RNA sequence: ACCACGAUCAAAAGGGACAAGCAUCAAGCACGCAGCAAUGCAGCUCAAAACGCUUAGCCUAGCCACACCCCCACGGGAAACAGCAGU
RNA sequence: CCCCACUAUGCUUAGCCCUAAACCUCAACAGUUAAAUCAACAAAACUGCUCGCCAGAACACUACGAGCCACAGCUUAAAACUCAAA
């Protein structure tokens, strides 16, 4: 998070804003605001570290950026309530919002779609072809599926040795 | 229905006629067990 | 032209057109910006269609 | 609209509930003996995997759960 | 005769496709330069009401 | 020239690269349905040989059939990479686009 | 007739296409790929219906399948009209 | 049904259950008020597009199968016999 000491983005860029009284200061910092004014700086700093045109707010990258400050406040909201089921909704929404999005760039924009993974930290993810419920008597059944496949191939292979031995020794 | 809904259910599968007590048959040849009157 | 795999896509690029794959492996690209629906199907025929004699004789 | 159509429904579920707790000793027993032949058959369905893929007996390690006890 | 005579017709509409661009990078430049003034403007108009 | 592969050429969208030298590419193709007498789209999977595992999920791929099938199901190699997946070259000017959106104009190079 | 680097006809093989009902058949369980090989990767099909069950000779200048049964027919059960007439 | 007493329960915490005439029984988005306004009633009549759903009554918010922290449960959900109606 940006430090308490950091003035709103609104005042920041004042003349004459470094030469106030400490106590000025401190009542233009985000220490004396809520939240949300320290949300302005963290989406304000993703822009430039990101976006080429960092006052372009209407780009698909700003809108990213955007939403992806609003997902860290909920995630940070929902590690304090846990049982708000309405901000619960709103990431879990705001996640499959942001996944469209990214898609949406991905197809128009690689490499600005690669700057902005690797700027906000996201790691896209595909989506799987079928969701249907793994419920207990399939993911019991493809468990043994699959040990059964790991079997018969060690079989297999000591399928391969003993013919080429018994091949050797007729030489 | 919209046209997507319909290309996508086909046609109307129509359920196979049921079968009478003839199970399809015009006649058919039965001895008789009881003989009695009903109401 | 039932054989002929036709495919379409929205949006992809700033202009419309359209591209034909050949056998030989020539390809044959065709702007569309401007013109009329009725123009681009005689715009086509004209360098990708079957002429009235080729037709009649078949 | 009458309620016609309800009523029918409320009839049909006053008895349904009745019935099933004059019989629920019954439907316990039936439902016990269900889910045992339940897990037959599914333990049968991985036994025929391994069989029909060459191996002569389980996966080694391999044992199938109970998947349909209440524990 | 018919690939070189599509070639040609693209060229064609590759010219009114230029000359159209042209006039539409004056007209948005024109508009540019009002939305940076009014933008300015109210940067300025902002900026006062702050300090 | 001759092939022994039905689908000498066809466009689709690469769908999966999990394999090696081998991209799995969905072709649409247009159906008529015989009671609506609408068209709708007939997608198909096919295996293509793509030797230099240049292919990219969701690009525009042109698929040429083999002389003979190289696998149980690959019949075709990837002959061009149509569309790169947000890497689209506008043809008709030849600039880099996003989406419909010159990203450079092609006035700069007359 | 023979040779036909041909035509006609048409197997095997490779590609594509190709019935109906049931989704209370929703998962299949090895169903993929690369490599000269060694071997490596972990993939392949599927709610746009995989897999499964049931029903049915079919798209009729005709075609397909079957030819007592065990899909096959070395072998075995056994001793054969689903050729015509006939019982 | 009326009067008195009192418990589970209504409350909190931590987990379940996943049902309502959960109905404003009137789906989302966009658009219209002109033509034929329009079965009746209700909350005037319609267009475009899309998804979901419906196809005589009853059997049946049932049986079986399957899934589920549910074990007198929930969801999905038939058929036979019967009727000329509902
Ligand atoms: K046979
Ligand atoms: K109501
Ligand atoms: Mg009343
Ligand atoms: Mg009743
Ligand atoms: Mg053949
Ligand atoms: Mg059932
Ligand atoms: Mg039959
Ligand atoms: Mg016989
Ligand atoms: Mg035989
Ligand atoms: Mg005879
Ligand atoms: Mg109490
Ligand atoms: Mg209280
Ligand atoms: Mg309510
Ligand atoms: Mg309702
Ligand atoms: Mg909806
Ligand atoms: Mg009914
Ligand atoms: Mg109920
Ligand atoms: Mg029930
Ligand atoms: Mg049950």
């Amino acid at each position: 998070d940006p430090p308490p000491s950091t003035l709103l983005k609104d005042y920041q860029n004042v003349p004459g804003i470094e030469k106030v009284d400490d106590v000025v200061k401190r009542l233009l910092s985000l220490e004396m605001a809520n939240k949300k004014e320290m949300l302005k700086i963290k989406q304000e700093q993703f822009m430039k570290k990101i976006v080429a045109n960092p006052e372009d707010t209407r780009s698909l990258e700003a809108r990213i950026i955007a939403l992806s400050v609003k997902i860290r406040s909920y995630e940070e909201h929902l590690e304090k309530h846990r049982k708000d089921k309405a901000h619960k909704r709103y990431l879990l929404m705001s996640i499959d919002q942001r996944k469209k999005m990214l898609k949406n760039l991905r197809n128009t924009n690689y490499d600005v779609f690669e700057k902005i993974c690797w700027g906000l930290g996201i790691e896209y993810t595909f989506p799987p072809l079928y969701y249907r419920r793994a419920h207990r008597r399939f993911v019991t059944k493809k468990a043994l599926c699959i040990r059964v496949f790991q079997e018969t191939q060690k079989l297999k292979k000591r399928r391969r040795a003993l013919k080429a031995a018994a091949a050797a020794q007729k030489q | 229905a919209t046209l997507n809904q319909m290309h996508r259910l086909g046609p109307p599968k129509r359920p196979p006629r049921k079968l009478g007590p003839t199970e399809g048959r015009p006649q058919l040849k039965g001895v008789v067990l009881c003989t009695f009157t009903r109401k | 032209n039932p054989w002929v795999q036709i495919m379409m896509f929205k949006n992809m690029t700033p202009s419309p057109f359209l591209r034909f794959y050949l056998d030989s492996g020539e390809q044959v690209l065709v702007d569309v910006e401007t013109k009329s629906n009725k123009e681009i199907m005689e715009h086509i025929r004209k360098i990708l269609g079957k002429n009235e004699e080729t037709l009649r004789e078949e | 609209k009458n309620v016609l159509k309800i009523r029918r429904r409320k009839m049909n579920h006053h008895k349904y509930r009745k019935l099933v707790k004059k019989t629920r000793f019954l439907r316990r027993k039936v439902q016990e003996g269900r889910l045992r032949r339940k897990q037959i058959k599914f333990e049968k369905d991985l036994r025929r995997i391994w069989l029909k893929a060459g191996l002569k007996e389980a996966p080694e390690g391999w044992q199938t759960p109970k998947i349909y006890l209440r524990g | 005769e018919l690939m070189a005579w599509n070639q040609a017709e693209n060229r064609r509409l590759h010219e009114l496709r230029i000359a159209r661009l042209r006039q539409e990078e004056r007209e948005q430049e024109q508009r540019q330069a009002l939305e940076q003034a009014r933008k300015a403007e109210e940067v300025q108009a902002w900026a006062q009401r702050k300090e | 020239v001759r092939s022994s592969v039905h689908a000498r050429w066809i466009v689709g969208k690469v769908i999966g690269t999990k394999m090696q030298k081998t991209a799995k590419v969905r072709v649409t193709r247009l159906v008529l349905d015989p009671y609506l007498l609408k068209y709708f789209n007939k997608r198909k999977t096919y295996f293509a040989h793509d030797a230099l595992q240049q292919c990219t999920v969701g690009d525009i791929v042109l698929l040429r059939a083999l002389p003979v099938p190289r696998a149980k199901h690959v019949k075709h190699e990837l002959a061009e990479i149509v569309f790169k997946v947000g890497k689209v070259i506008d043809p008709v000017t030849g600039k880099p686009c996003a989406g419909t959106t010159y990203l450079e104009s092609p006035l700069s190079s007359e």
